[PDB]
């Protein structure tokens, strides 16, 4: 199953980065304030036990605890294309926290 | 609460990551993420990787393929599971697939 | 009047020649389509080279990238207008200053907050937009003290005028960083236009419809953008700028609106709006009001050039360039990402 997600990861990593050059044509250059600008995480990950046999295997599960994220329409105002952007990778970071669950 | 996740990596792939609300700063000011500029080097790279391995808030890390091969020796050193390290493409650098980590744990797999 | 077409060719005239002669090398349609015949990107720069543009990247590094084209571009009208700005005398000199305050506003923007997490100046400015420059010192060196950087802004940064809606400290703090960036920017966007009308000739009626239009546009993408996110009505009223067509009424609508549908039906009491929410089919796969909006404001930028005896044809000029530059950017990463069914999304420039 980790060759098949592998794949996949592929193909949602290549969206999500053209999705940012798409945000960057509207707003320019806001890498340098998210950058910057960080102080709590929204996404944090719980570890969780899968009875596989009578062995236990560690795996990762994602948590959405909650924490507002950054809400910024500074540059160009390219607040559409910014939030398709967030749900982009934040579409990612799930997929990757399988991802790392089937790592081990 | 439990983990986070550190990423190391280049402009464009740690400020899309920032908005996809992971990575935050510690009580000690501290980022759990590195932004990989061309001017960075092999020591920068080194210290903050082993920083994330012995740091205990953090697990899934997420660096890039292209920096996995720049510290390559520190990647199979550390044989545990909560670091779990994957290996993404950056925006210009092509997609992955050899020299993954896994595919050399594991050498019947595609 | 007879106020203009006299004087001002006296001292303003060699830049009113260059910088229409500078102008005259922007990419055409033409240019545009052969640039988009490339798929590769040496290939790109070599039919770049074709025109006014290119010999920028030579001595680079051997692969070609999208930061290097980003990058050379960004300087390559930075030098122009620096240029410009040094050969000229305070009647336009004045003019020319507002357009770089629009950028040393996101730069001072970045020295606050670096400064409020305890990061160097020294790490700050290599990442600050060119332009911004501050040669002045005790705006360097702050020691990271917030008051500092605070003190030297009042005294010796131009700026010091716009921050009088922020201010005492207490304002940098309490404030949320976009909310200070916009309010400085309406601050700004307001003594310019003011400025624009003070010279009562050309420019104002050539230089204020772009302004007017941009204030209007704030106030649209801002109420929309607005609503998924924790803002008061009211505050979020405090962002529109009063020098637009809805100002006048309008603005205590989308104030109130909670809805795309709300802020749409204002604009169907603008036709030169409506029309823009009409296009915006906002379809997955179609064209969205920012891209409408980048389309208008560089028609608008295009008729600048209408007139011969103004200084607005500098402020298009520097805009003008800027979304050529996004432009061709927009190019090199749509070969180097290779999504050819998305290269049709730049904003031509005529």
């Amino acid at each position: 199953k980790i060759i098949e997600t592998k794949m996949l990861m592929g193909e949602v990593m290549r969206e999500a980065a053209f999705s940012l050059a798409e945000a960057k044509f509207t707003a320019g250059d806001f890498s340098t304030t998210v950058i910057q600008n960080v102080n709590k995480a929204q996404v944090k990950i719980r570890a969780k036990k899968d009875n596989v046999a009578g062995v236990t295997l560690p795996v990762f599960e994602h948590y959405h605890e909650g924490t507002d994220s950054y809400e910024l329409t500074g540059l160009a105002r390219g607040g559409e294309q910014l939030a398709k952007l967030k749900r982009n990778y934040a579409k990612a970071v799930e997929l990757l926290v399988e991802l790392a669950s089937l790592q081990t | 609460r439990g983990k986070l996740i550190a990423v190391i990596g280049d402009e464009d792939t740690v400020t899309g990551f920032l908005l996809g609300g992971i990575g935050e700063l510690n009580k000690n000011r501290h980022p759990n993420f590195l932004v990989v500029e061309k001017d960075t080097t092999i020591n920068e790279i080194e210290d903050t990787f082993r920083q994330f391995l012995n740091r205990d808030d953090i697990g899934i890390i997420l660096i890039n393929q292209y920096i996995a091969e720049m510290v390559r020796h520190a990647l199979d050193a550390h044989q545990r599971s909560i670091p779990a390290v994957l290996e993404i493409p950056s925006k210009e650098h092509p997609y992955d697939a050899a020299k993954d980590s896994i595919l050399r744990r594991a050498k019947g797999m595609f | 009047s007879f106020f203009p077409e006299l004087y001002f060719n006296v001292d303003n005239g060699y830049l009113e020649g260059l910088v229409r002669g500078l102008k005259a090398g922007v990419l055409s349609q033409a240019d545009y389509l052969n640039l988009v015949q490339c798929e590769t990107l040496e290939d790109l720069k070599l039919h770049l080279q074709s025109t006014d543009y290119g010999n920028f990247l030579a001595n680079e590094a051997s692969p070609l990238t999208v930061s290097v084209i980003d990058d050379k571009l960004k300087e390559k009208m930075v030098v122009e207008f620096r240029h410009m700005r040094n050969h000229a005398y305070e009647p336009l000199a004045s003019f020319l200053d507002f357009i770089t305050y629009s950028y040393m506003i996101d730069n001072v923007i970045l020295l606050i907050t670096g400064t409020l997490h305890q990061r160097s100046i020294a790490e700050l400015v290599p990442k600050c937009h060119p332009l911004g420059s501050f040669e002045q010192m005790e705006a360097v060196n702050i020691a990271q003290t917030p008051a500092e950087l605070y003190n030297a802004i009042l005294v010796d940064t131009p700026l010091a005028a716009f921050f009088q809606d922020c201010i005492s400290e207490q304002d940098l703090d309490e404030m949320n960083i976009e909310i200070i960036r916009n309010t400085l920017y309406k601050a700004y966007l307001e003594s310019f236009y003011k400025f624009c009308t003070l010279l009562g000739g050309t420019t104002a009626d050539a230089m204020c419809p772009i302004l007017e239009f941009e204030a209007d546009r704030r106030a649209f993408i801002i109420t929309i953008n607005s609503f998924g996110t924790e803002l008061s009505k009211e505050d979020r009223a405090k962002l529109f700028p009063h020098c637009g067509r809805l100002y006048p009424e309008g603005l205590a609508q989308l104030a109130r609106a909670d809805d795309y549908e709300q802020v749409k039906n204002v604009a169907d009491y603008y036709p030169e709006y409506k029309l823009l929410f009409e296009g915006a089919g906002s379809n997955p796969g179609d064209k969205t009001l920012e891209d409408r909006f980048f389309e208008h404001e560089v028609k608008l930028n295009k008729l600048a050039f209408l007139n011969q005896f103004h200084f607005g044809v500098f402020y298009a000029f520097v805009k003008l360039k800027e979304q050529e530059c996004r432009n061709i950017v927009w190019i090199a990463e749509c070969i180097a990402q290779r999504h050819r069914a998305k290269i049709d999304n730049y904003i031509p420039i005529f």
